[PDB]
């Protein structure tokens, strides 16, 4: 399981 | 050495390394500016304490924030980057400036976004780690909420402050609390991500209380006994509230993957427990199968942190750099 490298704040 | 910028009605006198200041906050604590750190070459947050010591009340809070910010150290907690005073001596000592990490946004909007279980359980994993470190430091926030949790575009998360609808019953009421008081908040924030709107909307602490009971169901009599005389009468005067099942409260119509949707609910089912004595603990939450996937001992279990007289204490704190 790879950890999220991005989260879309916009 | 320093220079002065005028922001609003206050004057920010700070180290020349900081530029492009812009106010992003202004509360009881003080004024917070977004600023560019020309040495670390990154965006930081400069907080100028308001009336550090204009009354024994303010000074203790100032002394409180400084000392804690110093010892406390974790990735899932706002990191201190500097503390300085533009004043040359204790005699003239007047202002306290705290520089810290600057994040991109709080969870107020990202919560109303679309997060996959990865992002969902990961952000929560990171909350549990920060809250746990806070706890292992004798600090029990009690006031965690969306505008309290900050995040970055790289999906990392941190706790903004050490605190003191997202409050736990023990808190809404004049009852005693333990560390799992903050699990309620996590339970609330987690649930709101799945819902899309605040879980228990209360027009006032009483209505708030009603929303929760009606929703989760009335607590058992052993808990009622632990309730203040006046408030116990109030609850015993309302209709029988049985609450709903977490499948009804949290229908699959909100989840994307059969296993994970059930796990998230099962977890929610152990965090949103009125009776604090039947509520899950952080350690257990971190071990839950929905959160445990990101578990890492280096994160989840990092070693703990550690009158006119207040002017000197603070000054001494600040002067230790």
């Amino acid at each position: 399981p790879k950890r999220p490298t991005t989260l879309n704040l916009f | 050495n320093f220079y002065s910028v005028e922001i609003g009605d206050s004057t920010f006198t700070v180290l020349k390394r900081y530029q492009n200041l812009k106010p992003i906050g202004s509360g009881a604590q003080g004024i917070v500016c977004a600023a560019y750190d020309a040495i670390l070459e990154r965006n930081v947050a400069i907080k100028k304490l308001s009336r550090p010591f204009q009354n024994q009340t303010h000074a203790k809070r100032a002394y409180r924030e400084l000392v804690l910010m110093k010892c406390v150290n974790h990735k899932n907690i706002i990191g201190l980057l500097n503390v300085f005073t533009p004043q040359k001596s204790l005699e003239e000592f007047q202002d306290v400036y705290i520089v810290m990490e600057l994040m991109d946004a709080n969870l107020c909007q990202v919560i109303q976004m679309e997060l996959d279980h990865e992002r969902m359980s990961y952000l929560l994993y990171q909350m549990l780690c920060g809250i746990k470190h806070l706890h292992s430091a004798g600090i029990i926030h009690r006031d965690l909420k969306p505008s309290n949790i900050v995040v970055k575009s790289d999906c990392t998360l941190k706790i903004l402050d050490f605190g003191l609808y997202y409050r736990a019953p023990e808190v809404i009421l004049g009852m005693g609390y333990k560390e799992n008081v903050d699990i309620w908040s996590v339970g609330c924030i987690m649930g709101e991500m799945i819902k899309g709107g605040v879980l228990f909307p209360g027009t006032d602490h009483i209505d708030q209380w009603n929303k929760v009971i009606e929703q989760l169901g009335t607590p058992c009599p052993e808990f009622m006994k632990k309730l203040q005389p006046t408030v116990r009468t109030y609850v015993e005067n309302r209709p029988k509230y049985a609450g709903y099942s977490f499948e009804k409260l949290f229908p699959d119509v909100l989840f994307p993957n059969k296993l994970k949707a059930s796990q998230a609910r099962d977890l929610l089912s152990k965090m949103l427990v009125i009776d604090a004595s039947k509520r899950i603990s952080v350690d257990e939450a971190l071990q839950h199968p929905y959160i445990n996937v990101w578990y890492d001992p280096s994160e989840a279990e990092a070693p703990p942190p550690k009158i006119e007289e207040w002017k000197e204490l603070i000054y001494k704190e600040v002067m230790d750099l």
